[PDB]
């Protein structure tokens, strides 16, 4: 049963890392969106 | 009666507002006043120098 | 009559919006001494 | 990564300096105390700052009766050591490898409770800020982490905004796998730096939203709203009116309590201070009063101090 | 293991040295980086005795 | 009674004004309070004095939350009426039949406790002083007294001394015959009015001995010693340093507690005040802080007040 | 006795009149012996409103 | 038994009155004593 | 070793005599600022 | 040992004496100082008038 909890917390941490990468990408994407209009 | 309740309610509210205003304003009023006096002293020393 | 958790949520949100409008509004400026 | 240089992005403040204006500069929760207290700090030198402080207190539960603290701060290293009655020693040490990067340590010993020390590393780039602080690290026999780890990131999507997050992973013993809690972070600074907004949705379901506003150079205002089924939240609106002789701070809470903190400089050395808190819902009061002496250690600083 | 005993021993040593000896070390750093280098009495006395 | 006129004897002070200098002028037991308090007195006229006072308090057990008191005092009659929250009305009335003789009344109603009123008659002659105060008088069906009666006498055997006594007779109900307690009294004023001694051996076995000394015009000192088998006594030494801007009072007790009371006039109207009490044997504190506004009622007094 | 009832009755009357009516009587004495004779609002208001 | 207590308190009050009379007499007696020396 | 009522009697009497001599003595005058 | 008791006793006594002296002297020191400043202001206004 503890393996499921380990998997869940591991998933949470991987998700946080992905969000941080998205934030690093985000200024360029925001400016390209502003560039479109 | 209802009028007797209104006096109690309004008086308690006035008490709270009054003591709140005193605590929040009198130290500030004295701070501002000391600063006014200090500005006045500086103005006097400035006019006497010039 | 609710007296539920959304009550305190809504009450603190209302105090927030009221305070932001009090702060952002001209009334807060009046509370600033000119000196 | 070229039209990144085009944006002219500015570094946001640390995650600890997020609600700095409301929670610390304006409000008085850090500043407020109870009972009588006296502080006696003396400064021995100033190019590398070194000063030793005595602190006497009575009438409160947080503050100890006598506390001797001493700090040294040269161009890139800060070290503070503190000794308290019942011998609880707290020491912090910051070392700046560079103006941006800093590596720090905080060590606290309680003489009867488990020692807690945290190693932190805070690195701030041109357009983002990172920190990683680990409290009581330890490795089990299997090679698995055991402690608390907090890694936070903050990025400016545009020269006013700053979006980010902080991830906390805590594993107490190893028998139970540790838990992870993520929190999100938002800051928005005005164009003219007049007002600031700051919102954090913590991992415990809690939300903290705050606003700061600068009405003029001598005056500031700020509101904060905390909340954490069993929900409960407190709203606080406050103002800081600072002058050359004095600093006033007033605060009005949703829990029905009002609070005041005045720090009045009276001498070039002495500064008196008062703090008063009324609670209306249960109709009682906390008063704290106190003072701060600052004294020069050497003759030169003693003449600099007065004039 | 022996390595566990060794790490525990040097952690005990470091904890003792930090508990007994952190704040005197701060004071020695100070007393080194001053131009006057006062005595030990003045270093702890809160007065302006200089 | 001719070489009585030869002695040039001087009237001594009332029995209530015996320890006046130590117990009231110098010490701060009457003055001391706890918690925040604000007082707002306004004066409507001055040839016959009339003034109304509001009093707000919080953080103490003795003082009520709101108290409205109003007094009138013409050349020979004084009347004060006081209303308190929970409607406890206290009224006192002095009437001077002459400069020496006065007849007074004190009436207190507690809205839930037995009403207590005392009729007093104080007559001071050329060389002695008398008072007779009766608390809750009533006559049983048999014609016997039922209440408390205190008759005191004080005589100057020589222009410095004043020996006297006070007799208390108290009969509660009539079922048990009432009891009588006698107390003796001594005062000695110096030749140059520098120092005063004052000793009273009460009827309960207790002894209270006090000394007052005037070091200079702005400064005063005084010690007091009370004691009441089960004996217990407290000694207190204190000093009063009065100036034009302020009045300072310090006190040091045998029970291990120190006390301070500062009344600082800051405006022509406002006067701030602070009071602080440390107890070392059980290591805690009482702080009270407060203020007094005085405001003129009519325009003329308002211009007199500032200048 | 009847005299006991009478004295108790007039003591009740006097106690009521003193409880309800002592401090307004003080205020009326004041308002009589002033040269300005202010109104009832100003008589109770703590302000310098004059 | 209560009669004895009444008598005792009455005696106390009479004694206090006598002491007060003695005090009133006392300045003359004190001065006559000072006059003797 | 007494720890009896005469103990507190003697102690308060001693504090009294000490305070009177402190007050009556020149030392109290020194505690008065000249101004 | 006995030396360890002496440090505790003397330090606690020094604490009590120090906090007592602060509470009893600092408000008085500020009172006296304000009065000194007021005397100084009066002297200055007197010399300027004459
Ligand atoms: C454990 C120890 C505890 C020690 C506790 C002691 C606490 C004492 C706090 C109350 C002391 C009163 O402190 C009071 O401070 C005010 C400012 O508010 C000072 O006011 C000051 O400002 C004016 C402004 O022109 C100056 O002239 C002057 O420097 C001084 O008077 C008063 O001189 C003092 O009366
Ligand atoms: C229930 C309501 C409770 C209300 C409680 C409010 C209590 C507030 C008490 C603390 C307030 C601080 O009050 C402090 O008083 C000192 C004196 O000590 C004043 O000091 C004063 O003296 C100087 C002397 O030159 C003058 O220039 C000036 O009139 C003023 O500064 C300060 O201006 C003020 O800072």
């Amino acid at each position: 049963e503890k393996r499921a909890h380990q998997e869940q917390t591991e998933k949470t941490l991987k998700q946080a890392a992905y969000v941080a990468a998205f934030l690093w990408v985000s200024p360029m994407i925001w400016h390209l969106v502003k560039k479109q209009w | 009666s209802f009028v007797r309740n209104a006096f109690t309610k309004s008086g308690n509210l006035a008490w709270t507002l009054t003591t709140t205003a005193l605590l929040l304003g009198v130290p500030l009023s004295l701070s501002i006043l000391a600063e006014q006096q200090l500005i006045e002293m500086e103005k006097t020393f400035d006019l006497q120098s010039d | 009559f609710k007296e539920s958790p959304l009550y305190t949520i809504a009450l603190n949100g209302a105090f927030f919006v009221a305070g932001v409008a009090f702060i952002q509004s001209p009334l807060m400026d009046m509370l600033a001494p000119q000196l | 990564h070229s039209h990144r240089q085009s944006l002219e992005l500015v570094n946001p403040g640390t995650v600890e300096n997020l609600n700095k204006e409301v929670s610390r500069d304006v409000f008085l929760s850090q500043y407020f105390f109870t009972g009588l207290r006296a502080d006696l700090n003396k400064a021995f030198s100033m190019n590398p700052a070194f000063q030793t402080s005595h602190t006497f207190s009575i009438g409160s539960q947080a503050l100890p009766k006598y506390a001797f603290s001493a700090l040294f701060a040269n161009d890139n290293l800060f070290a503070q050591g503190n000794i308290d009655n019942d011998l609880s020693v707290s020491g912090r040490l910051n070392y700046g490898w560079d103006k941006k990067n800093i590596s720090k340590v905080n060590l606290q010993i309680s003489d009867g409770q488990p020692t807690m020390c945290q190693l932190e590393q805070d690195y701030q780039a041109s357009d983002f800020s990172v920190n990683v602080k680990t409290l009581n690290p330890s490795f089990s026999e299997k090679g698995e982490f055991t402690g608390v780890a907090v890694a936070s990131f903050l990025q400016s999507v545009t020269p006013q905004l700053a979006l980010g997050l902080e991830t906390l992973y805590s594993r107490t013993d190893g028998s139970a796998p540790g838990d992870a809690g993520v929190s999100y972070l938002t800051r928005y600074v005005s164009k003219k730096q007049d007002w600031i907004f700051s919102g954090q949705l913590q991992a415990n379901g809690a939300l903290i939203a705050s606003l700061w506003r600068k009405v003029a150079q001598n005056v500031e205002a700020g509101i904060e709203t905390t909340l954490q089924p069993t929900v409960e939240g407190s709203t606080t609106i406050g103002a800081k009116y600072e002058y050359r002789q004095s600093v006033y701070r007033g605060t009005l809470d949703s829990n029905g309590k009002v609070a005041c903190f005045l720090e009045r400089k009276v001498l070039p050395t002495l500064s008196v201070l008062f703090c008063g808190e009324i609670d209306h819902f249960k109709n009682d009061t906390k008063i704290g009063c106190g003072l701060q002496f600052e004294t020069a250690g050497n003759q030169e600083l003693l003449m600099l101090q007065q004039g | 293991d022996e390595s566990k005993e060794r790490i525990s021993k040097i952690l005990t040593l470091t904890h003792n040295v930090a508990h007994y000896g952190w704040i005197p070390f701060v004071l020695y750093l100070g007393w080194a980086h001053t131009s006057n280098r006062p005595n030990f009495l003045n270093l702890l006395s809160p007065l302006p005795s200089v």
